């Protein structure tokens, strides 16, 4: 339930082959560009900074909750079906 | 002490042989007007302790009845029994006495009272004697306090026990005679013993003190 | 300042709707209150008293996932009296929590190791030994240990609320309470892996995803379910080059929280 | 205007299905319940 | 007044506590209840309200809340809603049986103390929750309230006042947590007894989701007698802010363990031997009281030779006047193994929904079998005070402080006898 690591803007890279090592079955990989992610703290911030090195991104807008009407009170309703039946 | 959750058996499996006979259905239909319209899903706990009133024990299927009867979830209906300690969801003797032995009836010394309990039923405590007859349990306050110690036995008080007084109480149940409930010092109530500190005089009546205007 | 009323958190103030929870209010400040049993998609419990805060001018600690504030309500959450009831309550649920974590799916998934680590003590005085609840079945699909349950009844409102069955409930007394089902009942329906994701306890785990991973080894992918046509947002989560395991993703457009059985 | 005995004897011949015989018996001097709106809150 | 007690018998309002008169319909009329209730009624809701607030009433339940607040936070209209009155017969506290004993003995001042408060408040119906082992007591209050249907003073018109007015009874299942307030409404509404949390308050959100008032049996009672005979009458006994009669259960080790009705503020001591009979051995053989039922802590004799039985000296005393039992241990109890029955008592009896309760409960019901057996160090004394502290106050309810109350009395007054156990017990070992 914890939201502290939805604070900071993340740049990743696109996933490339992770293949079978014939010796041990360990996940070999052929880029370099894999283990790296980014931290921004502003959205502009990143998006200048991938077209200051040149890459093409792709930039998805920051999903925040909702808020939402809660109330105890609910929870025991005269007539709404809100009132459950158990605790 | 027991377990609260449910195992299939012969004897309680959900295809014993239960159901409401008609006039206990004229009295759960009374509880059900009693109740108001839409929130007739409150008459859970009267409706199982009729049954239980009925059958004895509770067994699953009883549970069961009782939900498709009132229409609420078995589930609420288990967690209603499961919670409440009155319904015996295991099979109990003829007469289930239950022995405070909460701090006043302790220092009233209700310990005597168990142990001649145990002692004349041949039984532990928690446990049912072979014949069926007898269930002896411990329990919390049973509300009657100044009269320690006391037991119930099914619904009925017995106080101001002592070891003998209990063991009498024990041969008139064998013998299938009410025991005659209440306190068994000589002493009709909770009122003091050796007379009366208190409500000597008679009482004023009707019309008494009444303030003016009114 | 209409439909609206002046709070101070901290200090600060904020302008709240009316009915607004004193966790909500400090989730719009920007912090984060600690909880076990709220959920804000299920409905309000107010039992794990883990989000106890301290009020000024008020000698009594308010449950902040229940209480709404109503007039220039100083909530102050870094108090000691906070501190202390975070402190005193997390060791009432690490008296009894089983000493599970290294065989616990919910390995570093944990709120109550996180939670524990931010607000609780570092220490026990528990000299006593702990309680063991046997385990139910529900089903294939998610594993019941139910000795590790704090008993927040998340799953028991998810089931009654969104999923809609009715048949998880509390059964016993005290201490003996177990949540579950008293018979051995199948719990299958729709959105049923969402009691594994809600679960802040390793109670309720995958089954299929048991003993594979861990969430620091599993890489996240952002991804879109396509078994259905809702189109729902989900995270893969890959390690070692091999899908492990499938979440939602909160879009509230599309998926709000959950996802399908199917999908999971 | 006896009180040197005991007179709540009636609570002595009480069998398990008092209160329910009477609660069945009393309930025709009821007023009507209030209406929910719904059957049942499902 | 300055010295309290010596209560009259014709000032005494419960004039069939010991049952030594009809408890039926005709022996009240001859005690003078159901009289004048139709003026009581039309006189109507503001004019009772005020009575309640000029006796200055508290409740009998042991929260000490003003009982004529209590009753005016109902004095709204209607929002399409029924509005409810709650009785409360649960009796759970240990060492008291005053309810059980009005019940029982003096059915028709509680129906028409339920017909009085429904008036009072703005009500159609008053559920009377009942104590399930109460099934005599459940079956007498029916027989009375099936006398005053057929009488005509409850039914459609209350006592010819064009008043609808029903009375229920519910029986329980024994819980004493089922004896609390929300949780009573909770076992009303027909789920299993878990107490709701504050807001939303009982006066707005009750049973069924309508607003009700959950009040005491004795308060209850009382309420008839205080409208008829005044407001000023029963405030002009007892002392400021704790006024009129109480029914005090003294139990334990006394010759005489009794219910008496006594007025407010009378000595301890005075009570003990004027109606107990006094302490088994004499007051030098006293050892402790628990004055106010198995909430409230406890307190040794040195502090018992003149503390009144007022909320307010209680509190002064550090303890509470609940619901007046009197428990009376002598020098012969093991203190200690009272306190920890009464802790385990509480561990079978919590709930179990909230987890300082839940979990610290069990955890001092262990901590006191230790203590018990002397199989401790004294270190953990304040390991539980801090325990018992860390309950007290963050619980839903109430029963998580009157759980840690005994502990924290026991803690403070009796603290060497536990450091004399755990040393014999570690001499003893090694
Ligand atoms: C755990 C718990 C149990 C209680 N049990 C009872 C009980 O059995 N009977 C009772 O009259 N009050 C009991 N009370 C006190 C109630 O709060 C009180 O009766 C109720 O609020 C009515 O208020 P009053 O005292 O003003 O009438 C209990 C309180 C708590 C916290
Ligand atoms: S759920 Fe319990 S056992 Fe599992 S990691 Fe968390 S604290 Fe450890
Ligand atoms: S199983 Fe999990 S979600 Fe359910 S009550 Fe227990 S801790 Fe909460
Ligand atoms: S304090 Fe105890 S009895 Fe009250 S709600 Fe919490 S667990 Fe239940
Ligand atoms: S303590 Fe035993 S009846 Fe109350
Ligand atoms: S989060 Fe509020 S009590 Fe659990
Ligand atoms: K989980």
């Amino acid at each position: 339930s914890g939201v502290n690591n939805t604070k900071k803007w993340k740049m990743e890279f696109d996933t490339r082959e992770r293949w079978e090592n014939p010796l041990m079955g360990w996940a070999s990989t052929a880029d370099p560009l894999s283990n790296m992610v980014l931290t921004f703290s502003a959205k502009e911030d990143a998006i200048a900074f991938a077209e200051k090195n040149g890459w093409s991104y792709d930039v998805e807008e920051k999903k925040v909750p909702k808020p939402k009407s809660k109330s105890y009170g609910a929870n025991f309703s005269w007539n709404k079906r809100t009132r459950v039946s158990t605790k | 002490g027991a377990l609260f959750v449910h195992r299939d058996t012969p004897e309680n499996n959900p295809d014993t042989p239960f159901d409401f006979t008609p006039e206990n259905y004229k009295r759960i239909e009374a509880i059900v007007k009693n109740y108001p319209e839409g929130h007739q899903a409150a008459a859970v706990l009267p409706v199982l302790d009729l049954a239980q009133r009925q059958n004895g024990w509770l067994p699953i299927s009883a549970m069961n009845k009782v939900a498709e009867v009132l229409q609420v979830p078995p589930m609420r209906v288990y967690e209603v029994a499961t919670f409440y300690t009155m319904y015996n969801r295991k099979p109990v003797g003829k007469y289930h006495i239950q022995v405070c032995t909460t701090t006043p009836c302790m220092l009233r010394d209700s310990d005597s009272i168990l142990e001649t309990l145990q002692r004349k039923l041949g039984i532990k405590v928690g446990e049912t004697t072979p014949d069926k007859l007898f269930t002896l349990i411990e329990v919390e306050c049973l509300g009657a306090c100044v009269n320690a110690p006391m037991v119930q036995i099914n619904d009925n008080y017995y106080e101001d026990l002592t070891p003998k007084d209990i063991e009498e109480i024990i041969d008139e149940l064998k013998a299938g005679k009410v025991p005659k409930p209440g306190p068994r010092s000589g002493r009709f109530c909770c009122e003091p013993a050796g007379g009366l500190t208190s409500l000597t005089e008679p009482p004023k009546g009707p019309g008494f003190g009444v303030q003016a205007g009114l | 300042a209409s439909n609206l009323i002046e709070v101070f958190v901290d200090g600060q103030s904020v302008m709240v709707e009316p009915g607004t929870t004193v966790l909500q209010a400090c989730e719009k400040v920007g912090m984060q209150i600690p909880r076990f049993c709220y959920h804000e998609r299920l409905s309000v419990a107010g039992n794990c008293r883990m989000c106890l805060v301290e009020i000024e001018k008020a000698p009594k600690v308010v449950a902040a996932c229940a209480m709404p504030v109503m007039k220039g309500w100083n909530i102050l959450t870094n108090s000691e009296k906070s501190k202390k009831a975070r402190e005193g309550v997390m060791e009432f649920l690490l008296a009894n929590h089983p000493l599970d974590c290294p065989i616990c799916d919910q390995g570093g998934e944990c709120d109550l190791q996180d939670q524990s680590m931010m607000f609780g003590s570092d220490r026990s005085r528990f000299l006593e030994g702990k309680r063991a609840v046997e385990d139910k079945n529900i089903g294939p699909l998610v594993k019941t240990i139910m000795t590790r349950c704090i008993q927040c009844t998340r799953c028991i409102r998810f089931a009654s609320e969104i999923a809609g069955v009715d048949d998880l409930g509390t059964t016993g007394r005290g201490n003996d309470m177990q949540v579950g089902t008293y018979i051995e009942k199948m719990f299958m329906s729709e959105l049923s892996g969402n009691v594994i994701d809600i679960c802040p306890v390793g109670a309720l785990t995958s089954k299929p995803y048991a003993f594979t991973a861990r969430p620091w080894e599993t890489r996240k992918t952002e991804s879109i379910d396509v078994m259905d046509a809702v189109g729902s947002n989900i995270v893969v989560s890959t390690r070692t080059g091999e899908v492990m395991r499938i979440l939602p993703r909160m879009h509230e457009d599309i998926n709000e929280e959950w996802i399908s059985d199917k999908t999971r | 205007t006896d009180t040197t005995t005991y007179k709540n004897l009636q609570h002595h011949d009480y069998n398990t299905y008092t209160f329910l015989d009477l609660n069945l018996d009393l309930s025709k001097f009821r007023l009507p319940q209030p209406s929910s709106g719904r059957e049942s809150p499902r | 007044k300055t010295s309290f007690g010596s209560l009259k018998d014709e000032d005494r309002i419960f004039t069939n506590l010991y049952g030594r008169h009809d408890w039926r319909l005709k022996g009240a009329l001859r005690r003078g209840d159901w009289y004048k209730t139709k003026e009581i009624l039309l006189k109507g809701p503001d004019w009772i309200l005020g009575e309640m607030k000029t006796s200055g009433l508290r409740g009998r339940g042991g929260a000490g809340f003003p009982t004529g607040l209590k009753w005016s936070f109902m004095n709204k209209p209607s929002d399409g809603r029924p509005k409810y009155l709650v009785v409360n017969a649960d009796e759970g506290e240990p060492g008291t049986c005053k309810d059980r004993e009005i019940m029982r003995h003096d059915p028709h001042k509680l129906v028409e103390g339920c017909l009085v408060g429904g008036r009072a408040m703005g009500a159609r119906a008053a559920y009377i929750y009942i104590r399930g082992e109460f099934y005599n007591e459940a079956s007498n209050l029916q027989v009375a309230i099936r006398e005053a249907y057929e009488a005509g003073l409850i039914g459609k018109n209350a006592c010819g006042s064009d008043y609808d007015f029903d009375v229920f009874v519910v029986r329980g299942a024994g819980a004493y947590i089922c004896g609390e307030e929300t949780a009573l409404i909770e076992s009303i509404e027909g789920k299993q007894g878990k107490p709701r949390l504050k807001p939303p308050f009982p006066a707005d959100v009750g049973v069924f989701g309508c607003p009700t008032t959950v009040a005491n049996v004795e308060t209850v009672a009382v309420s008839p007698t205080i409208c008829r005979r005044g407001g000023t009458w029963f405030a002009g006994f007892g002392r400021e802010r704790n006024s009129g009669t109480k029914l005090f259960n003294i139990s334990g080790h006394v010759n005489h363990p009794c219910t008496v009705e006594e007025e407010m503020s009378v000595p301890l001591k005075e009570l003990i031997e004027k109606h107990a009979g006094g302490v088994t051995g004499g007051w030098d053989n006293l050892l402790a009281v628990i004055p106010g039922g198995s909430s409230t802590p406890l307190i040794p004799k040195s502090v018992c030779e003149t503390v009144l039985m007022d909320f307010d000296a209680l509190v002064q005393a550090q303890t509470g006047l609940g619901t007046a039992a009197v428990i009376v241990m002598d020098r012969s109890t093991d203190i200690v193994k009272a306190i920890a029955r009464l802790i385990e008592f509480y561990k079978h009896e919590s709930c179990g929904q909230c987890t300082p309760c839940r979990e610290g409960v069990d955890w001092m019901n262990k901590v006191m079998a230790r203590f018990v057996k002397g199989d401790a160090r004294p270190a953990e004394i304040d390991s539980l005070w801090e325990i018992s502290k860390q309950i007290e106050g963050h619980t839903i309810c109430a029963l998580g402080d009157g759980a840690a109350w005994p502990v924290q009395g026991l803690i403070r007054h009796f603290r060497p006898e536990l450091e004399d156990r755990m040393q014999r017990f570690a001499q003893q070992h090694r």
